[PDB]
């Protein structure tokens, strides 16, 4: 499922904004 | 239309006077006592503090001046403080005091006791459309306010939305906010939330906030963002592709609104057309929204927090203050 793929990704925690 | 014009004209007068004459050095660290560390940011920590004399509680954002210069974020930090001290709207965290010492910048902010929308969203998975709509409506009104002041917010995401005691939203962190007429160029924000014209080095304007609203509503209602991947560069590829897949439980109204917010073509993106924000407010997904009732906080909230702590715990560390002033020149107007 798309949700499972998201939960298995490295980007489910608080996301850093790129400054540059 | 007739009264909304006069509301915004008075709001702009209030904003411009503080924008042109910013408050500076309105407190000192010794007036505050630590309760707990609430979170961490790119340049430091956020702590819950109590004002020793009055007893009021605040969130205190601490920024390490040396980490800001090193990350070349000086002008953004100057933007952040000057703008946030000048705005006033029910769904924006107030900047109550600011000051600096030898090592750090301090922003003493209105405390939101309900914590981070990010935590609540990840814990429960996804919000129902009515609950997502309730939060989205506050963001719509907030962006209408901010854009009328020539401000672009540039960092809309669940991480930057807090829940207050009444269950309403407060937008925190003006770290990328900027006052610009016309176009700007800085590649900044969070990858999942970047509008395509930010990625494409085209220059961009306030329309990027309306795109980010599309990403936010999608993530609240789906439980994951519309473009995700393990690495930012793969996220960027999906964003510029212009292809969004919607979960089968999304209503037709929600899909339609999102196709118009997640619109790669600027001449077609909702919020950026002749009717402005009214294309969003009059969209069928918002048919049940009483916009005045939302502004007045008369609508029942999806959930009310309970003050005593299912908030995240952080290790308590000392606030280090060097004996030598750091970066004085770079931050003189802070
Ligand atoms: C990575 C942290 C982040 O993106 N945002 C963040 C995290 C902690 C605190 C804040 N700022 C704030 N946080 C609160 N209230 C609060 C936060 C967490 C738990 C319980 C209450 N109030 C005002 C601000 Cl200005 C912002």
């Amino acid at each position: 499922t798309t949700y499972a793929d998201f939960i298995a990704s490295g980007r489910t925690g608080r996301r850093n904004a790129i400054h540059d | 239309q007739e009264s909304v014009k006069e509301f915004l004209a008075k709001a702009k007068e209030d904003f411009l006077k503080k924008w042109e004459s910013p408050a500076q050095n309105t407190a000192h660290l010794d007036q505050f006592e630590r309760i707990r560390t609430l979170g961490t940011g790119s340049f430091g920590r956020v702590m819950l503090v109590k004002h020793k004399e009055t007893g009021n509680h605040y969130a205190m954002k601490i920024l390490d001046k040396q980490k800001v210069v090193k990350l070349k974020q000086i002008e953004h930090t100057l933007n952040e403080k000057r703008i946030q001290q000048a705005v006033n709207f029910p769904f924006l965290v107030k900047l109550e005091f600011s000051f600096k010492d030898n090592s750090n910048l301090y922003m003493v902010l209105e405390y939101a006791p309900g914590g981070e929308m990010f935590s609540h969203l990840r814990r429960i998975g996804r919000f129902s459309e009515p609950h997502a709509r309730f939060y989205a409506a506050q963001i719509v009104l907030t962006f209408e306010y901010l854009h009328s002041l020539d401000l672009i917010y540039r960092d809309l995401k669940p991480e930057n939305l807090l829940i207050d005691q009444q269950g309403y939203i407060k937008v925190a962190d003006f770290g990328f906010a900027k006052r610009v007429k016309g176009r700007t160029w800085t590649l900044c924000g969070t990858p999942e939330y970047l509008a395509p014209e930010i990625i494409l080095s085209k220059g961009y304007n306030k329309a990027v906030d309306w795109w980010a609203l599309g990403v936010l509503i999608y993530e609240m209602a789906a439980g994951y963002p519309p473009f995700f991947a393990d690495q930012p560069i793969q996220i960027y590829e999906k964003i510029v592709s212009g292809k969004v897949r919607f979960p089968s439980h999304f209503s037709s109204d929600l899909k339609d609104l999102l196709r118009n917010l997640l619109q790669v073509d600027l001449t077609k993106r909702f919020g950026n057309l002749k009717n402005g924000v009214n294309d969003i407010k009059n969209h069928k997904w918002f048919a049940t929204t009483d916009w005045i009732a939302i502004y007045q906080r008369k609508v029942e909230a999806p959930f009310i927090p309970k003050f005593k702590s299912n908030f995240d715990d952080y290790e308590e560390e000392e606030i280090r203050v060097s004996i030598n002033e750091k970066c004085g020149k770079e931050f003189s107007e802070f």
